[PDB]
RNA sequence: GCCCGGAUAGCUCAGUCGGUAGAGCAGGGGAUUGAAAAUCCCCGUGUCCUUGGUUCGAUUCCGAGUCCGGGCACCA
RNA sequence: AAAUUCUAAU
RNA sequence: AGCCAGGAUGUUGGCUUAGAAGCAGCCAUCAUUUAAAGAAAGCGUAAUAGCUCACUGGUCGAGUCGGCCUGCGCGGAAGAU
RNA sequence: GCUCAACGGAUAAAAGGUACUCCGGGGAUAACAGGCUGAUACCGCCCAAGAGUUCAUAUCGACGGCGGUGUUUGGCACCUCGAUGUCGGCUCAUCACAUCCUGGGGCUGAAGUAGGUCCCAAGGGUAUGGCUGUUCGCCAUUUAAAGUGGUACGCGAGCUGG
């Protein structure tokens, strides 16, 4: 996990979920390219 | 680093900086960097975003700079007391008004500007918007 | 009882006469060091001819002190001074061949057989 | 490869003025060769040898592919003849002693790179009453890719010690590397010349 | 940081009072010597530190800059 | 009345 | 959007280098069969291979897809009795 | 007839030391501490040329930009000059978390053993000596670890006096 204050999606796999108030992305393909905003 | 050649005076007041701006639309070029907000741009923040939205375009086109910084800023010395003087010329700076357009760009894609003028207005402290030529 | 600054006698032939400890390993802040516990010690003479020169920097373990030791029936065991056998500093193990004067049996462990079997009598 | 200009010095071996004579003629020889190849010889030293020609002359030869060719000059020459210092019809042997140097790049970086400095600030000992006691007037820098400490406690700004203790830092680790690179390359001509004695040589 | 002085031939150095620059050593050619030096004769010197300005004209006059040398940087 | 020097193979 | 099927042909290219073949970097980016298919957008080889996408057919079957201007909110947001 | 240029001109006529000092006043005005600010200091974040064999983001981050705190050096001169005792050491502490150890996790260019980096977490713990008045620092030997700061840069009607 890596919290940043920018959350992006890096590739065609990343997704936008909102958990509890807050906005994080997940990917299938790629472990690297999961993060939460924080 | 754009500066003056020769100047009449070396140094200046420092002003206010009201009102809107004259030279709001797209003279040369076919897309541009229009500002929003209201400030200053030093002349290394011009040159850093100047350096970035060429980079993007690989040598393609033509860019057009379309403001100057003219206005010597001073800055005293470290650890000083008050007065005993002005202060000394550091840098140049180029007052910004809503609605000046800062750069210029002809020969690429319309898709390609866009991106280009992506990553230079990230360089700069004043919040940018991208227009297109206008028939009148 | 032993502490920091304390002279020791050298009860093997490795060629030391006294040392002086310089720091009880084991524990933070720790204050004492009784019969079996290895110390940081340093070398204060020596003879002419030994295995080891003056001013250098040892282990060793403690074999005999006056304060003594005490059994579980209560009883106890006191000598007439402080002695220790030189160690090295890697494999803990002993430099003389031989140990003068008597030991004791919280020496009966596998890393100290080599100081029970040479010693004359154990107490 | 190492085909860049080079740096030609030729001086007096065993003989004293014979071997200066040799020395002149010989590097004659070597302007020649170069004249006729189009390449430019210009004297950067001249240390002459009272009678004729150099006690010791060191010039730069620019061109293409010069240490290519001159690099297999270094060693010692033998000269056997009838000296010009000479009353009677003595034959003479002499020699000369010649090294051949590339050239290189001298980049001098300040690593004054403050991501690798680390910095203290502190008291300074001295007379000064109630105001030296509660301040941080004196600075120290390390420089930690290398090892060197300078400190600075001589005025009563924290400002002004932290600056002139920088340029201290800077100018003693610039002389730490000059040095360095002076003796590599005393060392790299030392074994490149030889001792000129007529008994260790390349050619007669 | 503040104040003061200096920058002239390859090296050490004199000089202007706005139109024009020298000395000793060194350098080149030739004499004397069997030869090298000492000695003798003849011959050349430089964008006067960088920059902007006033002048018909600046080494010189007036502002800035760099380097070098000296003095000062105290009461707590 | 002045005036220094001549390396190293016969 | 799902769910089935296809998703083709001479570049083992000179151009660089030992090896570069769509997917390392220098150019070009044509043509054929076709309903479709890029002389290659992605993952993947020392070099091949191998693995997706575009795009195109069938079921489903009613809506669906992104910019512009605006109101109020979300994160960015750590200090000492 | 005055460069009485200190140019509304004190006499025609004039320089310094005081740590041996003294009087009248001032917080109208400085040194310590408090206050406002945050240039400087320290800590975060945005963009991503690039290095990392290939690969911007495992680990770093050029040119630029946006904030936080109130540990440093400063700017101001608002309180105190009919007095608020100023460094270090000793005894005794208490709080914050921007976490040194122990505790729980995500990514790794994580085989294992050992690591790097980022989240959560303040319950407890968190060296002895040589040199120097030293804070600081270097060195020797240990430890699971030898944390960073606030409290008149804690603490002299509690001790000392280098
Ligand atoms: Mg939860
Ligand atoms: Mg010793
Ligand atoms: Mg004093
Ligand atoms: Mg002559
Ligand atoms: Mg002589
Ligand atoms: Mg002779
Ligand atoms: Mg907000
Ligand atoms: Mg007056
Ligand atoms: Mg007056
Ligand atoms: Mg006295
Ligand atoms: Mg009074
Ligand atoms: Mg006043
Ligand atoms: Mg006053
Ligand atoms: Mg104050
Ligand atoms: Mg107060
Ligand atoms: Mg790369
Ligand atoms: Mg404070
Ligand atoms: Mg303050
Ligand atoms: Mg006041
Ligand atoms: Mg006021
Ligand atoms: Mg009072
Ligand atoms: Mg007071
Ligand atoms: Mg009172
Ligand atoms: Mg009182
Ligand atoms: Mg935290
Ligand atoms: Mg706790
Ligand atoms: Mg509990
Ligand atoms: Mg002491
Ligand atoms: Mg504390
Ligand atoms: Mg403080
Ligand atoms: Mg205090
Ligand atoms: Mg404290
Ligand atoms: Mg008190
Ligand atoms: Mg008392
Ligand atoms: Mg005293
Ligand atoms: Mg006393
Ligand atoms: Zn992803």
């Amino acid at each position: 996990m890596k919290v940043r204050a920018s959350v992006k999606k890096l590739c065609r796999n990343c997704k936008i979920v909102k958990r509890d108030g807050v906005i994080r992305v997940i990917c299938s393909a790629e472990p690297k390219h999961k993060q939460r905003q924080g | 680093m754009l500066q003056p050649k020769r100047t009449k005076f070396r140094k200046m007041h420092k002003g206010r900086n009201r009102g809107l701006a004259q030279g709001t639309d797209v003279s040369f070029g076919s897309f541009g960097l229009k500002a929003v907000g209201r400030g200053r741009l030093t002349a290394r923040q011009i040159e850093a975003a100047r350096r970035a939205m060429t980079r993007a375009v690989k040598r393609q086109g033509k860019i057009w700079i379309r403001v100057f910084p003219d206005k010597p800023i001073t800055e005293k010395p470290l650890a000083v007391r008050m007065g005993k003087g002005k202060g000394n010329v550091e840098y140049w700076v180029a007052l910004i008004q809503p609605g000046k357009v800062l750069y210029e760009m002809d020969g690429v894609p319309e898709e390609l500007a866009r991106e280009a003028f992506k990553l230079a207005a990230a360089k700069l402290p004043i919040k940018t918007t991208f227009v297109t030529k206008t028939v009148m | 009882m032993i502490q920091e600054q304390t002279m020791l006698n050298v009860a093997d032939n490795s060629g030391a006469r006294r040392v002086m400890c310089i720091k009880v390993l084991g524990g933070s802040h720790r204050r004492y060091a009784g019969v079996g516990d290895i110390i940081k010690i340093t070398i204060k003479e020596a003879i002419p001819r030994g295995k080891v020169k003056k001013g250098d920097v040892l282990k060793a373990v403690v074999v005999r002190t006056k304060k003594g030791v005490r059994r579980p029936d209560g009883s106890v065991i006191r000598f007439d001074g402080n002695a220790c056998v030189l160690l090295n500093n890697n494999s803990e193990q002993p430099i003389g061949t031989r140990i003068f004067g008597p030991v004791t049996r919280e020496l009966r462990s596998e890393k100290f057989m080599k100081i029970i079997s040479l010693a004359p009598e154990v107490l | 490869d190492d085909e860049r200009n080079a740096f030609l010095e030729v001086r007096a071996g065993t003989g004293g003025d014979e071997a200066a004579l040799f020395a002149g003629d010989l590097f004659r020889m070597y302007s020649r060769y170069a004249e006729a190849r189009r390449w430019r010889v210009e004297i950067m030293s001249a240390s002459e040898g009272e009678h004729g020609g150099y006690k010791e002359i060191i010039a730069k030869i620019s061109g293409d592919g010069v240490y290519g060719r001159l690099k297999f000059e270094s060693g010692g020459h033998r000269v056997q003849r009838v000296p010009a210092t000479e009353s009677q019809g003595r034959i003479h042997t002499s020699a000369c002693t010649v090294a051949v140097m590339p050239e290189l790049p001298d980049a001098e970086l300040p690593d004054i790179n403050p991501a690798d400095l680390r910095i203290d600030t502190f008291r300074s000992s001295g007379a000064g009453g109630q105001h030296v006691n509660t301040t941080d007037s004196a600075i120290r820098i390390t420089h930690l890719p290398t090892g060197i400490v300078v400190e600075c406690q001589d005025e009563r700004s924290q400002h002004k010690n932290k600056a002139k203790a920088l340029s201290v830092l800077g100018a003693r680790i610039h002389a730490a590397e000059m040095a360095k690179r002076q003796q590599a390359e005393a060392s790299t001509r030392r074994n490149l010349l030889g001792s000129g004695d007529r008994s260790d040589r390349n050619r007669t």
